[PDB]
C-alpha cells in the first residue's frame, strides 16, 4: 500500500504503451524520468500547492526505490500530468480521451484542496451597542487584524 | 494596515451632529433658571416667617 516512486512511472510508461509488455525503455529512461517527476512536485509547490511529496535529502539520485509520500488518491491525477510532460521525448502526441482523462483528474485533485479565505471586517468598522461592548466583551470596534 | 510596509492609518472625519438639541435644551433652563420658594401656610405669622 506504501507507494513508491516507480509505481508513478509504471503507470506513465504502460499508459501510453511503453511499458505493458514491451522493454523497459532501458534503465535510462527511468533515471530521466524519475528526475522529471522531482522537478514537476518542485514546481507544484507553487501554484497547485503542497500535497505531501517528500523530496530527496541532501545527496543526488532520488532513486525509483523511494516512498513518494503521497496518498494513494492523488497517483492518477500525478501520473497524467507527468505523462503530459513526458510523451515529447519520444516524439509523440496525446489523444482527446488521455487529454479528457488527464483534466478529469487534475480537477478531482484541485477539488481537495480549495479555501476560499473569507473576508473579515475592517478594524474601523463600528461593532452595535446590542454587543454589550462595556461588561460582556471589551474593544468596541472590530479588531480586523490578528 | 501595512500598505507595503508602512503603516498608513484610516482617515477618521468627525462631523457632530448630536449636540445641537443638547445645545437647545441647555438654552432652555438657562433661559428660567428656577430655585426654591418656601410658601406659607395658614396661621397669624406664617407669612412673615415664610418672608
Amino acid at each position: 500500500l506504501t507507494k513508491g516512486e516507480i509505481v508513478l512511472f509504471a503507470l506513465r510508461k504502460f499508459a501510453i504503451a511503453s511499458n505493458a509488455s514491451l522493454t523497459d525503455v532501458e534503465p535510462q529512461s527511468i533515471e530521466d524520468g524519475v528526475n522529471d517527476l522531482e522537478d514537476m512536485m518542485s514546481e507544484w509547490m507553487i501554484n497547485p500547492g503542497d500535497i505531501g511529496y517528500a523530496f530527496a535529502t541532501g545527496d543526488e539520485q532520488p532513486l525509483p526505490d523511494d516512498e513518494s509520500g503521497l496518498p494513494r488518491k492523488y497517483k492518477h491525477a500525478v501520473g497524467y500530468q507527468l505523462l503530459l510532460r513526458m510523451l515529447s521525448d519520444y516524439s509523440l502526441e496525446p489523444t482527446p480521451q488521455v487529454l479528457s482523462n488527464a483534466q478529469r483528474s487534475y480537477d478531482a485533485l484541485m477539488t481537495d484542496t480549495l479555501v476560499v479565505p473569507s473576508m473579515r471586517r475592517r478594524g474601523d468598522f463600528p461593532v452595535g451597542q446590542g454587543n454589550k461592548y462595556d461588561v460582556f466583551t471589551s474593544d468596541r470596534y472590530y479588531p480586523g487584524d490578528l | 494596515t501595512k500598505l507595503d510596509e508602512q503603516f498608513e492609518k484610516y482617515p477618521k472625519f468627525e462631523i457632530n451632529k448630536v449636540a445641537t438639541e443638547l445645545n437647545r435644551i441647555i438654552a432652555e433652563y438657562r433661559n428660567n433658571r428656577i430655585t426654591v420658594k418656601f410658601r406659607p401656610g395658614d396661621r397669624e405669622a406664617s407669612e412673615e416667617l415664610a418672608n
